[PDB]
């Protein structure tokens, strides 16, 4: 089992952007809140 | 015996490189899709 | 030059023996 | 002569006075920048940003038009405002004995005496930003006052000013009054003698002055006391690389985490451009561990300040750690790039930096800014295409509405790094002589703690350094040496400013003539000139030119 | 003025009073008095709170009964040390925090009596472990709002790093009042003992776990882990099949053996090798 855990660790590869959302969606999730405040 | 005693630690720790290296590049990805979990 | 070529490669040895005892530290830390 | 060889080579004035004649014989700055930022006229930060801006880009130059262009909208915000305000013109007038006094006779606080004591406060601070390092009238005058004052309304410009003057010098009488406005038990004042408390008395390790500084940042209750002297305790040790460890053990062993972020000032202060194995374990080790989080924003910000010998390893580690879970590591990652490879223009660095700017966090998207803005001081297009691509940004994130005060606070910071001195002074923290330069190493270090007191970090003076040769034969006459040089003139680009409403490489240049770094080695002698220089000409400053 | 960088010190017992008198009397808004140690213009102290009793049926921030706070006041006088009255407080149950309408004036009967009282909110339902809510406010001139002057003047990166929540920006928020930032007070001698004193098992590890059980229990796991087993001989054989994500969307009605699998493998595992062990020790330790 564990020399199967220890083989298993040469697929990890390629995970280069973890995007949370988004910036303009933020942006504009922003604005509408504002306006959502606003009224 | 420069030629022969200097140049005889070059060949020997470029081995050490080659594999820690890879040990890292390893780990530092290990860490890596676990912090994409952390913040996601 | 020749004498550089061991001494500031030896100096990414101890440069590069920090690195996998960091990532040991925050491969407990992230877990807790 | 040789009588007169100590004033020649150990007062110095004829590099002060000297590249003061160089900022007011060389100036290339704008009004419509500041024109451009005029435009967010409110109660916010902006005043202070604005007026903190034009200081950082007219260091030394003298150039009163920029705040000689009104009253209502400099004299707008108050009762700190003001005293950035006074604060702001010792960095204009730096360098200068004459016009310090003279010019401020508004500004004392006996003349006018105002309901702005500040006004009439701080004008001590901007005294001693003149005058720092320069032991003088300056002493005495601004010890005087300080012995009779009013409240720490004016002891902070004397306090800090006086510390500024008598920095590293150990005369133990400004240590005196200093032990006296230090145990006043006021919050205010903790502020006023925390940092001077370490300023007379840097590398000096007068274990006996430890003992009244960490003696007495154990029982008060309040925390701006509990933070001068955070950063004085790490100001008395300096590049000692074994004689603090017990110290440094100490203040990381204790439950206060000011005491712990302290103890990693400490340690990075003791171990300054130092690739130590012992520091980088458990300096970095905290890092991981520690669960406030301004001791590990210090913890990752000691890393440029020990390890900005080689700029070429902080990239490598540092990018590991922009991605942190936090924005407290995200954020002093990306100043440690920013104290690391300022020196350089660091495509690599530029290359982390970029999506720095894309978090959700209003502060570190700040410090890309900072950092942002610190890779790139005097680099025009040629040493990396960048410029001009955040030239667009910091005027992108300044013009609108819908940003953050904070966010922006860092470009509007920004241009007054970026184009600070009229492309006459820059940063150093490294002179080629392989000995680093300690004041702009505290200026630094000092010009990182803006969070917790605004005009902190205007404690930047110290940083900027020239870029220019200077010609000469005697003690004091100017030779006219005509030299030129040989690689691509593009390397010789300037800001140029757009003002919307057959390649020569032979550079004639003066005696006050700026030049690149990277420049000083596509120069040409002066072979056929009637001045020849006897020294190779290697470094930039002042050099003999031997009239042949 | 303010500087926007406040820092209010609090306590470790005085969120413990604010979550027990505000959660056992959780759909009414329940409030008190906090009794504290004031400090200077920048920071403030609260070390010790106590509450006050309803005055009648209905959610409401209500009145004072300045004869339950004079002898209240006087009651840890005359036995501790005395304290000064410092803030007060009241208890939203399910919304988050804010001031209203009915919350303000008696926040404004509050800061005339002493300028710095302070308004603080706290919601002990929204919270689960890394979470308390205790967004404390004070009013902000709405004289100087209507003066159109900015205020509270900051001079320090401290106060504009919490954000704010949309419900708050709802309410007052930046109309009214102000946002405080906050931390907490430890010290050692508290923290070890409540670490030690918390969930300490006594002998149990040193028993047996039902003897005739632990092993029937043991066959009343595998029984069923047979044809979940045979369920493991079910799924494998869709592979080299339709886009294993349409595997992902597919198995949203049906279980899979895969994970309920591994779970009952560490059951009987750590089922099995605790009793194991703590079977062993008691043969040489008892004779
Ligand atoms: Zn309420």
């Amino acid at each position: 089992h564990n020399m199967s855990v220890k083989a298993m660790r040469f697929p990890p590869k390629s995970y280069n952007k973890d995007l949370e959302s988004a910036e303009e969606r933020r942006e504009r999730e922003q604005q509408d809140l504002e306006f959502a405040k606003e009224m | 015996g420069l030629r022969q005693y200097y140049l005889s630690k070059i060949e020997e720790l470029q081995l050490i490189v080659n594999d820690k290296s890879q040990n890292l590049r390893r780990l530092q990805a290990q860490r890596n899709e676990l912090n994409a979990k952390v913040r996601l | 030059d020749l004498y550089s070529r061991y001494k500031k490669l030896q100096q990414e040895l101890e440069f590069l023996e920090v690195q996998e005892e960091y990532i040991k530290d925050e491969q407990k830390n992230l877990k807790k | 002569d040789q009588t007169l060889k100590m004033i020649k080579i150990l007062s110095g004035e004829m590099a002060i006075e000297l590249h003061l004649q160089f900022l007011i014989r060389n100036n290339n700055t704008d009004l419509m920048i500041l024109k451009n930022t005029k435009d967010a006229v409110r109660n916010s930060v902006c005043h202070t940003a604005t007026v903190i801006a034009n200081s950082f880009m007219h260091c030394g130059t003298t150039s009163d038009q920029f705040l000689r262009d009104n009253l209502e909208w400099l004299a707008r915000a108050t009762n700190w405002a003001k005293f950035t305000a006074t604060a702001s013109l010792g960095v204009i007038h730096k360098g200068h004995e004459k016009e310090a006094l003279q010019l401020m006779a508004t500004y004392l606080p006996k003349d006018t005496s105002p309901g702005s004591a500040y006004q009439e406060g701080g004008g001590l601070y901007a005294l001693g930003l003149i005058h720092a390092n320069h032991g003088g009238d300056i002493i005495d005058y601004l010890l005087n006052q300080l012995k009779n004052a009013s409240n720490d309304i004016v002891r902070h410009g004397g306090s800090l000013g006086l510390g500024l003057a008598a920095m590293g010098t150990a005369r133990q009488d400004v240590y005196d009054l200093l032990k006296t406005n230090l145990y006043q038990d006021d919050a205010v004042t903790g502020e006023a003698a925390g940092l001077a408390l370490g300023l007379v008395m840097l590398g000096s390790k007068n274990a006996q002055a430890i003992e009244d500084m960490v003696g007495y940042a154990q029982e008060t209750q309040h925390e701006k006391i509990l933070r001068g002297l955070a950063v004085g305790i790490a100001l008395v040790m300096y590049g000692r690389m074994e004689e603090a460890d017990a110290l440094i053990e100490s203040l990381c062993r204790d439950k206060d985490p000011i005491l712990r972020r302290s103890g990693m000032y400490t340690v990075a202060m003791a171990y300054c451009g130092s690739g130590n194995n012992k520091a980088i374990r458990r300096l970095l080790h905290v890092a991981v561990s520690d669960v406030n989080d301004d001791v590990r924003r210090a913890a990752v910000e000691s890393l440029g300040f020990i390890l900005f010998r080689t700029p070429e390893q902080c990239p490598s580690v540092v990018s590991l750690l922009s991605e942190s879970y936090n924005p407290h590591v995200r954020y002093g990652a990306a100043m440690a790039l920013g104290i690391c490879c300022a020196g350089t223009g660091n495509k690599e660095a530029i290359n982390l930096l970029e999506p720095m700017t894309n978090d959700p966090v209003n502060y570190v998207r700040q410090g890309a800014l900072i950092a942002s803005a610190l890779i790139m001081i005097q680099q025009t297009e040629i040493t990396c295409p960048k410029v001009n691509q955040f030239r667009q940004l910091y005027s992108k994130v300044i013009n609108d509405k819908h940003d953050d005060v904070m966010a922006k606070f860092g470009a509007i910071l920004a241009q007054g790094i970026l184009d600070a001195g009229g492309h006459n002074v820059t940063i150093s923290l490294q002179s080629r002589t392989g000995h680093t330069h300690m004041p702009s190493v505290v200026g630094v270090l000092v010009f990182t703690q803006f969070w917790f007191w605004f005009p902190l970090s205007h404690f930047l003076s110290l940083a900027y350094t020239p870029t220019c040769v200077i010609g000469l034969n005697k003690d004091l006459k100017m030779p006219k040496v005509q030299y030129k040089s040989n690689c691509k003139p593009s390397t010789f680009a300037y800001p140029a400013p757009l003002e919307v409403p057959p390649e020569p490489n032979f550079q004639l240049l003066d005696n006050p003539a700026r030049v690149m770094p990277a420049q000083l080695k596509v120069l040409t002698m002066p072979e056929t000139c009637r001045y020849q220089p006897f020294k190779p000409l290697s470094i930039g400053g002042i050099i003999i030119l031997k009239d042949t | 003025a303010v500087d926007t960088a406040e820092q209010v010190y609090i306590s470790s017992l005085a969120l413990l009073k604010m979550l027990k008198h505000g959660r056992a009397g959780v759909p009414m808004e329940v409030m008190g008095l906090m009794l504290g140690e004031f400090v200077d213009d920048y920071t403030v102290r609260v070390i010790d709170v106590f509450a006050m009793p309803q005055s009648g049926t209905g959610v409401s921030v209500e009145a004072v009964d300045p004869v339950f706070q004079a002898k209240m006041l006087d009651m840890l006088k005359q036995t501790g040390r005395p304290e000064m009255v410092v803030g007060w407080y009241h208890s939203h149950p399910g919304f988050g925090c804010w001031l209203s309408g009915v919350d303000i004036n008696t926040q404004q009967s509050f800061e005339a009596l002493s300028e710095r009282a302070v308004a603080v909110v706290v919601d002990p339902i929204q919270s689960v472990k890394g979470k308390v809510v205790i967004d404390a406010f004070r009013l902000i001139n709405a004289n100087m709002m209507v003066l159109g002057h900015e205020p509270r003047q900051t001079t320090s990166n401290l106060g504009h790093l919490n954000k704010p929540s949309i419900q708050a920006l709802i309410h007052g928020l930046n109309r009214h009042y102000y946002s405080i930032t906050i931390n907490y007070r430890k010290n050692e001698l508290e923290q070890k003992m409540l670490l030690n004193l918390h969930k300490k098992s006594w002998m149990e590890g040193l028993t047996l776990q039902d003897y005739s059980e632990h092993c029937k229990h043991n066959e009343s796991v595998v029984k069923e882990m047979l044809e979940l087993a045979k369920n493991y001989n079910k799924a494998v054989e869709e592979e080299d099949k339709m886009t294993p994500e349409q595997l992902a969307i597919k198995n949203v009605g049906k279980q899979d053996p895969k994970r309920h699998l591994e779970e009952h493998v560490d059951v009987l595992m750590t089922s099995n090798i605790v009793q194991c062990l703590a079977a062993m020790l008691d043969t040489v330790v008892f004779k």
